C-alpha cells in the first residue's frame, strides 16, 4: 500500500510569508496526489488535486508541485485563516492512503 | 446498404460501447484488489483504448480475474473490428477492380 | 459447411489448445530460471492471451529459451487465428456482395 | 491506375504524415505536465512509429488528456494503412487469380 | 504454383532473414550507447521476433539511431508478412467458394 | 532472490489484544505472500494466501494485508492456541522462498 510520509508534522510561520508541505510517497504515484485542508472542529475541503490542479472557490495563493515520490503544498503569503491541518492523499493504486498531516502555526 | 459497410460500422459503434463499458467494469473489478492502478475512469478508459488497438505499452494493466476478462472482449472487440474493416475495405476494392476490368 | 468457416472454427478451437498448452508449458520452462514470473498457472494463461492477442502489457514476460519458444507459438496461433478469421470475413462479404450485384 | 493501390499509397503517405505531426503535437501536448517523457521530437517520432504498428514497448507513453487523443489518432492511422494494405494485397491476389483459372 | 502461395513463402523466408540480420544489426547499433540492454545476440533475435509479431512486451528495446531504424524495418516486415499471408488465405477461400457454389 | 525481512523476531502480547506480524520483501511482489503458522513440533499449516485471501478452517480472527513490498499477518484478539511461529514466503519470482519467521508469544 502507499504510505505518504508529510515531515515536519508542525510548520511554523510568521504572516505574509511562503510556506510549503511535504508529502513523499513510498514509491512513484505520478501526480496522483491530492491535498485537504482542515481547520479546527471543520470538514476537510479539497485544496488541489493533481498535484497541481486549481479548485475552483479555493484562493489562488495555494498551489501545488511535483511528481514521482515528492509532492509540494505551497502557500503564498499566509494569512490567519491558513490556520489548519493539511493533509495528502494518494489515488493511484488502491487502496486510497492519506498522509498524517501537517499543522500550520502561525 | 452493402452489407460489409453495415458490418463495419455496426462493429464501429459497438467498439465504442465495449470500450466505454469496458472503462466501468475495469474500474469495478480492479478496486479492491491492493495495488490495482487501474481504478479510476479517465484512465481506465485509455486503457481500454490501448488494449483495443493492442498497442499495450503496459503504463496500466489489471491484475485481478474479472478486470482480465474485461480486458480479454476489450481486445477481442478491438481485433475483431479491425478485421471487419479490413476486409471491408478488401471487398470494395475487389468490387470495383471486378468493374473496372468489365466483369 | 463452407471452407473459411470450417478454417476459421478449426483455428479457433486450435488457439485455444494452444493458449492452454502454452500455459502449461510455460511454467514448466521457467521455473528453474531464477527470476523467472511466468510460475504460477493462473497468470500464465492470462500471460498467454495477452501474447495471442499481441498486446503485450510487459506485466509478464519468459526469460527461458523454451519459454521464448513457447510464447512464439502463441504468438503466431494468436495472429494466424486473426487472420484467418478476417479471411473469412472478407470471403462471406465478397460472396454477398456477388449475389447482391447480381453475379 | 488501379483503386487498392492508390489508396494504399494514399494511406502510406498520410501515415507518415501523421507520425511526423503526431510527434510535434505530442511534445506541445506533453510539456508542462510533470513527470511527462515524451517530451522532446526525435524520441517522440520514435514512440509515434512504435505506437502506429501498434507495439508499444512502454519505454515511452504519453500522459496528458491531448497526447492520448494524439495516441489515438496515431495507432488508428497505423492499423487502418496496415489494413488498407492488407486489402490491397488481397485485391491484387484475388484478380490474379482469376486470370490464372481463366475468369 | 498461385502467386498469392509464392509471395507468402517468400515473405516468411525474408522476414527469418531480416529476424537474424535486425539481431545482428540491433548489437551492432546499440553496443557502445551506455545504458543499452539489446547488446547479446541470443536475447536481441528474441526481441526481433516480439517485435516483429508487434506483441512489444518492453522487457527490451533499442535506444540508438540506429538500433530503432532496425527495429523500424522489422516491425513493417512482421506487419507486411502477416497481412501477405491473411490476404493469400482470403485469396484461397474466395475461390473455393466460387468453385463451390459453381462460378 | 527476494528475500523476505520478518522483524521482530519475537512479539510479546497481552491475552485478546491485536497482533500484527511483519513481511517485507526486498523488491515488488503484488501480492504473492503467504502466511504460514507452525507450533511446537507441528507441521506449518497455511493462515492467509495471497496476502489477504482467507483459508477455509482457519479462524477469521487472521487476517493479512499490504501489497508491493509490506506485507502484515494479523491475529484479532490473540489467545493461547495462537502461540506459535509464524512464517511468510512469496511465489513471486523463482525460487520461492521463506521469511526467518517470527515467534508469537504471550
Ligand atoms: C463510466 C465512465 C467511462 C468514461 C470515462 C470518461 C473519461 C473522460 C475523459 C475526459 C476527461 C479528462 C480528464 C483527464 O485528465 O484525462 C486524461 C489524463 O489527464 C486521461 O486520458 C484519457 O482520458 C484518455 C482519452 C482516450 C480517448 C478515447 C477516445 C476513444 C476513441
Ligand atoms: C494447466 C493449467 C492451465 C490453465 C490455468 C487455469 C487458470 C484458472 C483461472 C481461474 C482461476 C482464478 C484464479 C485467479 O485469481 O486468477 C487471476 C488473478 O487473480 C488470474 O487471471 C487469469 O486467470 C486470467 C484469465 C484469462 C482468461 C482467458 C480466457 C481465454 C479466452
Ligand atoms: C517536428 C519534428 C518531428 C520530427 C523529429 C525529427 C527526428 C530526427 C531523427 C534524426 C536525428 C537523430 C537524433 C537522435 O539521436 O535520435 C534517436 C535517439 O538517439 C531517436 O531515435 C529516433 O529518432 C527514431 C527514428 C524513427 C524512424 C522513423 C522512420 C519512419 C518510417
Ligand atoms: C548473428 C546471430 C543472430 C542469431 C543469434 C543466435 C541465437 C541462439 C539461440 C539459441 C541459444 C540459446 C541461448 C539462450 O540461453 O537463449 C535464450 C535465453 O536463455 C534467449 O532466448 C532466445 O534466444 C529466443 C529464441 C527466439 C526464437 C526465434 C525463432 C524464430 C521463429
Ligand atoms: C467480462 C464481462 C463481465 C465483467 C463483470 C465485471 C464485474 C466485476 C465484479 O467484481
Ligand atoms: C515450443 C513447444 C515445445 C515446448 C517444450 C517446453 C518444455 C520445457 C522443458 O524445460
Ligand atoms: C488529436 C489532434 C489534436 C491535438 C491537439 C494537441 C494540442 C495540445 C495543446 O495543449
Ligand atoms: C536499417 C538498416 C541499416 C542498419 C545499419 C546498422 C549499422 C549500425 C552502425 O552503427
Ligand atoms: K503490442
Ligand atoms: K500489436
Ligand atoms: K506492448
Ligand atoms: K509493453
Ligand atoms: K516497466
Ligand atoms: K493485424
Amino acid at each position: 500500500d502507499i504510505l505518504l510520509t508529510q515531515s515536519p508534522a508542525i510548520l511554523s510561520v510568521s504572516p505574509g510569508e511562503r510556506v510549503s508541505f511535504s508529502c513523499r510517497a513510498s514509491q512513484s504515484i505520478g501526480t496522483d496526489i491530492h491535498w485537504y485542508q482542515q481547520r479546527t472542529n471543520g470538514s476537510p475541503r479539497l485544496l488541489i488535486k493533481y498535484a497541481s490542479e486549481s479548485i475552483s472557490g479555493i484562493p489562488s495563493r495555494f498551489s501545488g508541485s511535483g511528481s514521482g515520490t515528492d509532492f509540494t503544498l505551497s502557500i503564498n503569503s499566509v494569512e490567519s485563516e491558513d490556520i489548519a491541518n493539511y493533509y495528502c492523499q494518494q489515488s493511484n493504486r488502491w487502496p486510497f492512503t492519506f498522509g498524517s498531516g501537517t499543522k500550520l502555526e502561525i | 446498404s452493402a452489407l460489409h459497410w453495415r458490418a463495419a460500422g455496426a462493429a464501429t459503434v459497438l467498439l465504442v460501447i465495449v470500450l466505454l463499458a469496458g472503462s466501468y467494469l475495469a474500474v469495478l473489478a480492479e478496486r479492491g484488489a491492493p495495488g490495482a492502478q487501474l481504478i479510476t475512469y479517465p484512465r481506465a478508459l485509455w486503457w481500454s483504448v490501448e488494449t483495443a488497438t493492442t498497442v499495450g505499452y503496459g503504463d496500466l494493466a489489471p491484475v485481478t480475474l474479472w478486470g482480465r476478462c474485461v480486458a480479454v472482449v476489450v481486445m477481442v472487440a478491438g481485433i475483431t473490428s479491425a478485421g471487419l474493416v479490413t476486409a471491408a475495405l478488401a471487398t470494395w476494392f475487389v468490387g470495383r477492380e471486378q468493374e473496372r476490368r468489365g466483369h
